[PDB]
């Protein structure tokens, strides 16, 4: 798995590859790793697919109940619900989640919740087995307040490198763009990103 | 309690309201960036230590609560509100919004009107504070009923207090500062005390203001209190 | 076991082989691996045989009760959510691996579920020890917008790949066709390419061949 | 290890049970009675884990004695053995199973027949003309397959038993200190106090 | 008075007095409401009375957003109303989590009526003094109105009205559907269905409304929402240019 | 929080009456008429849809309910009590029978389970009995067709034909006059319709009447083909139009 | 070691023309030591027959549990349980102990007293139903049994012939298994009568 | 469940009072069998006789009860009694002796009489059973949980009148056929209806397996009651 | 109005009164008098012990809760035992978990909350005891008055029990004088014994009669009875 979320000028973009493996077998080559827990709060999942689906499904439930009672939740509130589940259940979960969202007040935000259930607010985050190969590339190429097109390029180039090196990553690159304008789903096929 | 009268009333709750009416008068005033809370403390005897039987209570850091009626019932309600605010902050990280908190108390007070093995609360509670989107002031009756208020009063001096509050709403439709609202609270408590002029009283004021306390609940003490007392003493004569 | 699910333009098809085993030994040469969750939601399982059947019958029972309570046709997403939540709770100890396919008022649906409780969505899927043989066929011939006819052909061919190449699979092909406007059609032994040849000799014994020590009539009545 | 033998002749059931209690490299006792009377015509012998053995026996003895007084009646040997089997069957899947094997010999007064039941710690019951628990059966089953007859007298059975004890004294690695021998028939339960030198 | 007046056991006549008394509680607020079905929407109108001028008008409401798709209007005292709202929200979120699709209007209603039935049968629970009117555009059934009462009764309606002056509004509507022969308002925009509801409330009650006298909830395909004072003002003006 | 009526609310009176059960039965008496007639090859259960408002949509409220593919119910008395009893009856058919024997319960045993649920509301602490009487009609392989009544006390009785609610005495009289053991299902439906007309004040049509049968298997209602031993539900609710068809030659 | 190996034993059932047969050995052992020559492994409840192989304590316990359950069935239902129904009752009874299973291999034989159709089934220890129409095998010589049956079986055998076949299948499978044998019992089941035959076999 | 100043249990007394309105049930013990007869509560032509059992229930193969009181209360108790018989069978591998089953049921009734604030079961039983310790036995239990053994007994309506008639005609050396007659005559004499016809009766015997050495429960079908009603000369 | 409204603590009267609570309040007035008062450096409890007989002990009215805190009782004595044990536990918990002496004010709040729960629970009764609580914490000397309604008030001085109205008026009169008895234990006690005298229709106060307690700046909470009180009579 190669997954990332990047804040930019107008909001936040989430990106992921589409490969799920059991051993060296590709159980699914077209997975959608980009998961909605609210209209403009999304996450990328890494680790146990059972665990991260069970968690995401519960967060989605909490945020729907939250919205019914108290209105729209902040990204911080979403991140906090994820952390609560991950921290309190650390002994039986293998879950690394990146949370990304947009609201009008706080703009674009990114939180990363690695294995032990700690929370980290960051301008951008990378995760999954494929992420290790792009720490250098991402740290050298990321700038704050990038445009939409620049950010889409950054994720595209980053994940293509992660896919190039990590056997557990691959397939298509999916993205979700999160802004005041709405929600935009993007896809990129191997024939485009391999030629980068 | 769980008993409806032939015409849909709940006598037990109506009787609980009587305990409230019998109580010391307390008020709340909503200013342009916060809320002010004042309460009348009857001095039964010279032996009561001045300043040392604090009635107004904080919940979390940003909420004040005041009540009239059975004081212990009010404390019971504030304990619950504190558990309720902690539970919210634990899960959602953000401090509880005032409307969110209002309903928490409301549902709890309402639950005590469902079952034959329980009595309704013998208080009305005036509470509020500042959140993500401004000031809010609430009042909650023994039935669990609550609404947002521009200004609120309860207890024995309630009718005259409501009259003074209503005047302020008319003379200042364009908001009204935290510093003014404190002065005016001291005034209204003094005017409401008129009923009980046989026994002496002590004034308690607290406030939560975006600009004056940075959105935290804070007791009015020292010079600010004395200035408000002087204003009330002046305007009563 | 080889099980497949294949979406087509107006619905979804599922298919399976008919061999059950105990290690190297074939116990049932023609068992049914296609289970009903509701009339138009069907299911194929691999892994612990008792587990797939049981988890299917439990969730089928609750889905029936749901349908009655709500006055609505059962949805595939409800079957999926109940299965995955049940399987998740048991942490993989219920060894049920399932392909779940069906039609409901919202359209047609194809899902895989794994014993630890994860699910996926796709247009074609395989599971079981024959899954790689089947998937190789699926990856070779699947196209978007298959007709019903082509989908049955593709699914059947995928099962055949498991029958001939996977020792865990064999005998016959069962199919179920679920089209959006229609009754589900279950096609038991849709293919039978493994008829046992006539034996070279008859082994019927002359009567009295077996030595009998004693004998008595058994009472069934009361 | 512990020797537990049973033989059913025509009109009685005979139990024989070793007398030794050994812990480590020490024989602590050489006169141990590995038996509890459950009712006037039912006797139970036992062997297994050090504490469980007596605890289980006495627990069973308490239950049958309770039944007898409640009903003012004595349960058949078949009933006592089914009750015993079930207790062991429950035990095997409990948190800490009773590690006890038992022989139940009873005289049935209603049928006028002796009955021997062998039940291991798993709750495996079988009715037998002769039985044993532990290593002892590895010698005695074949010996009795040869020498045993269904119409033997009580005295003939005691000889058949003497033969079994002689073989075990010859071939078994441990010193079990002889057996206590008990006869169960229509007149109830009695002990033969002479066997070590009879 | 015996025990048959104080708890929900049968009276000799086979009646449950606490239930009947709970129905009388629904009218204590002196507010009337009506719901109508459009072609692809559903509209609830309710009166908004703010007697005390110390009240914040924006916090006085008997309309609730239960879920993304379901709205609820209550006739009854607010404490009981908010109890019902909270439960319904919790039921709506739980259904979605467990069964993977949004809870239908009718199914939430059935569920809430079942909860009411329990208070009708168990001694230690009092019924809630409220009538709940649920609205949505169901993905399967289209515009929907379902109403539950303290007896645990519920049913679907073409349109409905609740409150002290329930009958006046009811008969008004009964007369309309007599004329139209159909069971909804043949109209494209929800804005015109809202206008129809306000119009027919005015005739039935013989009262004019300002923008602060009314409260409006609208359900469409995939959203239920409430109107602001200004959205209502725009509706009031629109009706007045002909009527 | 907590119950202060942990004692029976149904108790014996000095004369032996169980008051609350008697009073429940009174509630059933005020209820709209429902009835059941058993034929040689079917059972019919019928009732009137007494609507609370003409603004209400009476199709959204069924008084006749499927319990299993071969068993249906109707009632007289308090509707909400019926609604929750149907839920529990559907569920108990599965939990106490189908999840055990992999087949649906025979009619008598399901009736037996419902009866138990009603009996418990008669003895348990802090509850009133159910204010309903049910008619339950079903088929099963080994007992053929049957019809049962279940009362607030938990009593059940097998009937050839009976009626409950408002005009039940007159209707039971009309049924004794008309019933025989050679009745085909269509004949029983015909009698059901006739008997119901005397009990019905207003309009009498397929929109105001509710009727269902336990007949033979409806393979068209199964939802799937290919398993020959699965033949379809015997429970069938008649449509408005089917009812009107039979009211023309009435 | 393996709980399904401690005691030994085999059960086989077959279908024929308007009949079924169920057979079992009589051995009860404790590893290498044979203890009982009389341990029968087939039981019946009404006209429904049940064989059980595996841990003998569980064989005994399941017999007592199914006697219990079928007795209650008969009282409430006012009829004897049928083979198809009983099969389901065994399955759900076994699956109820999913994570603490009985160590058994049960086999159901019988004729539906309404349809007259012969019925057999097998189960794994957790209740998974083997729905075969020819033969069902179980126990410590199950491999030997599958071999014999697959060779010896043909459909629609007359009861007198089915007897020879099932007996020959059992004997020869038993004789290749150190833990099976020691006597054998065979049931021939016709809708009207049931004959029970003890076989003569090697006693080693 | 509380005591009166008189030392009586109100609710128990009132339950007993309720039972004296239920259809009479009679049990007679003979040397070679037992008879159970009961009157159905005034019914209709439309009641399905062929599938109706309101008064006679099978507990196991050797034990049956006749009921007087609330049927729904009785089904509850019957069900536990059936379970109790099977538990015993499972534990001991012998059929439950009749008294042991009766005692247990009577203990369950006694319990409701002493703790829990629930109402008693409005039920009286006549138990008719066989075991190899006491042979044929007849017992009776009421809402108090007291139970007693009898050669002949009645419960429900008119027990006083039925008891006197049984006391008159009963003799230790009776056969079952003589007991069949006595039970039907006694019901005929105590009925509150015109004529004691088949449609108003439930009838059962516990004999000796027609011809065997075993014990057989015959629960009479409607037709057989009609036949046996003519034989004894009541048509 | 008083008729059908005093059966439990879970029913309001039509006046809005809780009669069970008011009846519990009435058991305090039945109790033997005790006085509390404080200066800035010390706080003193004075209590009139009561005997059942001339052959009997005089029952204790003063209970130690911690080194810096204790109370006197008037009303149901077993209720005082229940409440003081709770207070001892709260004092303990504070030391063990936080290494912190419990503020006398917080002790007040904890007692209040405990009493309250019994004025609202079916099946229970309210407490039937009044308590006077003295202590020295991080803000000096403190006196509290506890009523089983749950009302706790902080005072310079007070008295509860039979005829306590005398002692109260006395203290109210002497306020300005005793508040300033700083650094003098013996004078403060003297003023307490003085105060309890205004509550005697009884008699002379003897060596068996009298119970005094003190806590302060450099004095742990200490109880005086018997021969050790003679120097105050
Ligand atoms: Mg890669
Ligand atoms: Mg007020
Ligand atoms: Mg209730
Ligand atoms: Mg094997
Ligand atoms: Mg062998």
């Amino acid at each position: 798995t190669s997954i990332m979320a990047v804040t930019f000028k107008d909001g936040v973009i989430l990106g992921a590859d589409s490969r799920t493996t059991t051993g060296a077998y590709i159980a699914n080559r077209v997975t959608d790793k980009l998961t909605r827990v609210h209209d403009k709060i999304w996450c990328c999942r890494s680790g146990s697919a059972a665990d991260t689906q069970a968690i995401a499904d519960i967060v989605q439930y909490h945020l729907e109940l939250y919205t019914s009672q108290y209105g729209t939740p902040s990204t911080e509130t979403a991140a906090s619900v994820f952390k609560e589940l991950c921290y309190e259940n650390k002994d039986n979960l293998t879950a690394g989640i990146i949370v990304a969202g947009y609201d009008d007040k706080n703009k674009g935000e990114v939180y990363t919740i690695p294995l032990g259930g700690s929370v980290h607010k960051l301008p951008y985050a990378i995760a999954g087995s494929g992420s290790t190969f792009i720490y250098g590339y991402c740290d050298k190429n990321f700038r704050e307040n990038m445009s939409k097109e620049e950010t889409v390029d950054f994720i595209k180039h980053s994940l293509s490198q992660a896919i190039k090196w990590d056997g557990s990553s691959g397939g298509v690159i999916r993205m979700v763009v999160l802004t005041a304008a709405g929600v935009e789903r993007l896809i990129f096929y191997p024939d485009e990103y391999e030629q980068l | 309690n769980s008993v409806f009268s032939p015409d849909g009333r709940n006598f037990q709750v109506e009787y609980a309201v009587k305990a409230v009416e019998n109580g010391t008068t307390s008020i709340g005033i909503k200013c342009n960036d916060g809320v002010v809370f004042a309460v009348e403390k009857l001095i039964t005897s010279k032996l009561l230590v001045p300043q040392k039987n604090v009635k107004i209570q904080v919940v979390d850091r940003h909420i004040g609560c005041v009540y009239s009626g059975l004081i212990p019932d009010g404390r019971h309600l504030v304990n619950r509100g504190r558990e309720e605010a902690a539970s919210f902050k634990k899960l959602y990280k953000t401090p509880i919004p005032i409307p969110a908190f209002a309903d928490r108390l409301g549902q709890y007070v309402q639950a005590h009107t469902l079952y034959n093995s329980v009595r309704p609360f013998g208080v009305s509670t005036i509470f509020g504070g500042v959140d993500k989107n401004g000031a809010h002031l609430y009042m909650l009756e023994p039935s669990g009923s609550y609404w947002g208020y521009k200004g609120a009063a309860t207890g024995k001096g309630r009718q005259s207090a409501k009259a003074e509050l209503e005047k302020l709403v008319d003379h200042h439709p364009e908001g009204l500062s935290a510093r003014e609202a404190v002065k005016q609270a001291a005034k209204i408590i003094y005017l409401a005390h008129e009923d009980n002029k046989e026994k002496d009283f002590e004034l308690e004021i607290s406030w939560c203001s975006l600009s004056e306390t940075n959105g935290l609940h804070k007791f009015v003490k020292g010079d600010l209190l004395q200035e408000a007392i002087d204003f009330a003493q002046k305007e009563i004569n | 076991t080889t099980i497949v699910g294949v979406k087509f333009n107006n619905g979804v098809v599922i298919a399976a082989d008919t061999r059950s085993t105990q290690g190297p030994i074939v116990a049932d040469k023609n068992c049914a691996k296609l289970h009903r969750i509701s009339p138009k939601i069907w299911c194929a399982g691999a892994g612990t045989a008792a587990d797939t059947e049981a988890v299917t019958q439990l969730i089928g029972s609750n889905i029936e009760l749901h349908s009655l309570y709500t006055s609505r046709e059962p949805r595939v997403v409800s079957a999926l959510q109940m299965l995955k939540q049940h399987l998740f709770k048991y942490q993989g100890h219920i060894g049920a691996y399932l392909i779940v396919a069906g039609v409901d008022p919202t359209g047609s649906h194809l899902f895989s579920i794994h014993a630890h409780g994860s699910t996926d969505v796709g247009y074609y899927l395989s599971l079981g020890s024959g899954s790689l043989a089947a998937m190789a066929v699926l990856e070779s011939h699947w196209k978007q917008d298959l007709t019903k006819e082509e989908a049955i052909k593709l699914a059947s061919d995928a099962i055949q790949a498991g029958i001939w190449n996977d020792l865990g699979s064999g005998s016959n092909v069962d199919v179920c066709v679920m089209e959006i406007g229609k009754d589900a059609e279950y096609l038991r032994n849709y293919l039978t390419p493994n008829v046992r040849e006539e034996k070279q000799k008859s082994y019927k014994f002359p009567r009295g061949t077996t030595a009998v020590l004693k004998e008595s009539i058994v009472n069934i009545c009361d | 290890m512990d020797i537990i033998l049973g033989i059913r002749v025509q009109d009685s059931v005979i139990l024989a049970s070793s007398k030794a209690v050994t812990r480590g490299i020490s024989v602590l006792k050489d006169s141990d009675d590995k038996t509890r009377q459950l009712s006037p015509h039912t006797l139970m012998s036992f062997a297994g884990e050090a504490g469980d053995t007596v605890q289980f026996a006495e627990y069973i003895q308490a239950n049958i004695q309770l039944y007898s007084i409640r009903e003012d009646y004595e349960l058949s040997p078949q009933a006592v053995s089914s009750f015993v089997r079930q207790e062991l069957a429950k035990s095997i899947r409990s948190r800490r199973p009773y590690q006890v094997n038992v022989l139940i010999g009873g005289y049935d007064k209603k049928k006028n027949k002796p009955e021997l039941y062998q039940i291991d710690y798993l709750g495996t019951k079988v009715e037998l003309p002769y039985g044993a628990h532990g290593y002892s059966g590895f010698y005695t089953f074949s010996l009795l397959d040869h020498h045993y007859r269904p119409d033997m007298t009580t005295e003939e059975g005691l000889d058949l038993l003497k033969l079994c004890v002689q073989e075990l004294e010859k071939r078994m690695p441990m010193d079990f200190k002889g057996v206590i021998v008990k006869i169960v028939d229509k007149d109830g339960i009695r002990q033969v106090d002479d066997f070590q030198a009879q | 008075a015996g025990y048959d007046r104080h708890i929900t056991i049968f009276s000799p006549e086979g009646r449950l007095y606490q239930v009947e008394y709970a129905f009388k509680a629904t009218n204590q607020t002196n507010i009337n409401s009506l719901a109508v079905r459009g072609k692809d929407c559903t509209v609830v109108i309710s009166q908004k009375k703010v007697p005390d001028k110390l009240l914040d008008p924006t916090t006085v409401s008997y309309i609730f957003c239960i879920s993304r798709t379901i709205g609820m209007v209550v006739n009854g005292p607010i404490p009981d109303a908010r109890n019902a709202a909270l439960r319904a929200k919790a039921e709506a979120a739980e259904f979605r989590y467990k069964y993977g699709y949004d809870m239908p209007c009718d199914v939430l209603a059935k569920r809430m009526a079942n909860l009411s039935q329990i208070y009708t049968q168990r001694a230690y629970m009092r019924p809630l003094g409220v009538i709940l009117t649920f609205v949505s555009v169901d993905e399967e059934l289209g515009p929907s109105i379902y109403k539950t009462d303290p007896a645990g009764y519920y049913v679907g309606y073409k349109a409905t009205a609740t409150g002290p002056k329930q009958q006046e509004i009811t008969t008004n509507l009964e007369n309309h559907f007599k004329k139209s022969k159909i069971d909804h308002i043949n109209e494209e925009s929800w804005e015109k269905v809202v206008e129809f509801a306000i119009t027919h409330m005015i005739d039935a009650l013989g009262t004019e409304f300002s923008k602060n006298d009314l409260e409006v909830g609208v359900a469409t395909k995939d959203k239920f929402f409430t109107l602001s004072a200004e959205n209502i003002e725009e509706r009031l003006v629109a009706i007045a240019e002909q009527d | 929080m907590t119950d202060r009526y942990s004692f029976s609310l149904t108790t014996f009176s000095p004369s032996g009456k169980l008051g609350q059960i008697d009073y429940a039965l009174t509630a059933v008496k005020q209820g709209v008429t429902s009835l059941g007639i058993k034929a040689t090859n079917g059972v019919v259960i019928a009732t009137e849809k007494k609507s609370s408002s003409p603004l209400a949509m009476s199709e959204t409220l069924s008084k006749v309910s499927l319990l299993t593919p071969d068993i249906g119910a109707v009632y007289s008395g308090m509707g909400p009590d019926y609604r929750v009893l149907v839920d529990k009856s559907r569920k108990v058919a599965h939990t106490s029978y189908k999840r055990i024997y992999g087949e649906y319960p025979p009619t008598k045993l399901l009736v037996s389970e419902v009866a138990k649920i009603m009996q418990e509301a008669t003895q348990s602490g802090g509850v009133r009995p159910f204010g309903v009487s049910l008619l339950i009609a079903g088929h099963d392989e080994f007992n053929g067709f049957s019809l049962y009544q279940v009362d607030p006390s938990g009593s059940y009785f097998p009937w050839k034909a009976t009626a409950i609610g408002k005009g039940s005495v007159a209707a039971k009289t009309f049924l004794e006059k008309r019933w025989n053991d050679e009745l085909e299902l269509e004949d029983a439906i015909h009698i059901a319709l006739l008997t119901l007309k005397e009990s019905v004040e207003g309009e009498f049509n397929g929109d105001t009447i509710e009727l269902a049968i336990i007949g033979d298997e409806n393979p068209d209602l199964l939802g799937y083909t290919g398993i020959p031993t699965d033949k379809g539900p015997r429970f069938r609710k008649l449509t408005s139009q089917e009812i009107n068809d039979r009211l023309e030659a009435l | 070691s393996d709980p399904s190996s401690i005691n030994g034993g085999i059960v086989v059932a077959m279908t024929g023309k308007d009949c079924v047969a169920i057979a079992c050995d009589l051995r009860l052992g404790s590893q290498s030591l044979g203890v009982s020559n009389k341990f029968e492994k087939i039981f019946h409840y009404g006209h429904v027959f049940l064989g059980i192989t595996g841990l003998a304590t569980d064989v005994t316990t399941l017999n007592e549990m199914f006697r219990y359950k079928t007795n209650l069935y008969k009282l409430k239902e006012e009829r004897a349980i049928e083979p198809e129904t009983f099969t389901q009752l065994v399955s759900s009874s076994l699956y109820e102990r999913r994570f603490g299973p009985y160590f058994v291999g049960p086999v159901v034989a019988g004729i539906n007293s309404k349809s007259g159709k012969p019925f057999i089934a097998g189960f794994d220890l957790i209740g998974c139903i083997d729905e075969a129409k020819d033969f069902i095998v179980s126990g410590t010589a199950s491999d030997q049994l599958f071999g014999m049956c697959e060779s010896l079986y043909e459909p629609n055998l007359e009861p007198e012939d089915l007897f020879e076949t099932i007996s020959q299948a059992l004997l020869n499978a038993a004789d290749r298994d150190a833990l099976s044998g020691w006597g054998a019992v065979v049931y021939i089941i016709k809708k009207d009568e049931v004959v029970k035959r003890y076989l003569k076999m090697r006693q080693d | 469940t509380i005591f009166s100043p008189e030392g009586r249990l109100y609710q128990v007394e009132y339950a007993l009072e309720s039972i004296s309105h239920a259809g009479t049930a009679i049990g007679i013990m003979a040397s070679d069998g037992i008879v159970l007869a009961a009157e159905r509560k005034v019914t209709s032509t439309l009641l399905e006789q062929d599938t109706s059992t309101e008064k006679l229930y099978k507990l196991n193969d050797k034990i049956a009860v006749a009921v007087a009181g609330l049927t729904a209360d009785a089904e509850i108790l019957i069900n536990t009694a059936r379970i109790h018989a099977q538990n015993y069978l499972k534990t001991y591998n012998e059929d439950i002796p009749v008294e042991i089953l009766v005692r247990r049921l009577s203990d369950i009734k006694q319990g409701y009489t002493q703790h829990g604030g629930l109402r008693p079961f409005g039920v009286s039983f006549i138990y008719a059973g066989y075991d190899d310790r006491y042979g044929y036995q007849l017992y009776t239990s009421n809402p108090s949980g007291n139970y007693t053994g009898w050669k002949a007994i009645s419960v429900g309506a008119n027990t006083s009148a039925a008891q006197t008639l049984l006391q008159m005609d009963y003799k230790d050396d009776m056969k079952v056929d003589d007991a069949i007659e006595l039970a039907l005559k006694t019901l005929s004499k105590t009925t509150d209806s015109s004529a004691l016809t088949y449609d108003r009766l439930e009838f059962a015997t516990i004999r000796k397996g027609a011809n065997d050495g075993e014990v057989y429960q015959k629960i009479f079908k409607p037709q057989e009651i009609k036949d046996i009603l003519v034989k004894t000369g009541i048509t | 109005f008083r008729n059908n409204y005093d059966g439990d603590t879970v029913t309001f009267s039509p006046t809005g009164r809780l009669f069970q609570v008011e009846y519990a309040l009435e058991a305090i007035k039945q109790g033997s008098v005790t006085v509390g008062l404080r200066s800035n450096t010390h706080a003193v409890l004075v209590a009139l012990k009561r005997n059942a007989d001339e052959l009997s002990s005089y029952q204790k009215k003063i209970i130690k809760c911690d080194e810096h805190m204790g109370l006197s009782l008037a009303g149901l004595a077993p209720d005082a035992r229940v409440l003081s044990n709770y207070l001892r536990q709260q004092c303990n918990y504070s030391s063990l978990v936080f290494n912190r002496k419990l503020a006398v004010e917080r002790a007040g709040h904890l007692l209040c909350d405990k009493a309250q729960k019994n004025t609202q629970s079916y099946g229970g009764r309210p407490y039937g005891v009044g308590l006077l609580i003295i202590g020295y914490d991080k803000s000096g000397a403190h006196l509290l008055e506890f009523q089983p309604s749950g009302n706790v008030t902080e005072l310079y001085g007070t008295a509860i029990g039979a005829r306590s109205q005398g002692a109260k008026t006395y203290l109210e009169r002497t306020l300005d004088t005793f508040i300033k008895i700083d650094g003098n234990p013996d004078e403060l006690i003297k003023a307490g014994v003085e105060a309890i005298s205004q509550s005697l229709r009884d008699e002379s106060l003897t060596v068996d009669n009298l119970s005094i307690a003190i806590v302060g700046k450099d004095t742990p909470f200490t109880i005086y009875d018997g021969e050790a009180v003679a120097k105050y009579i």
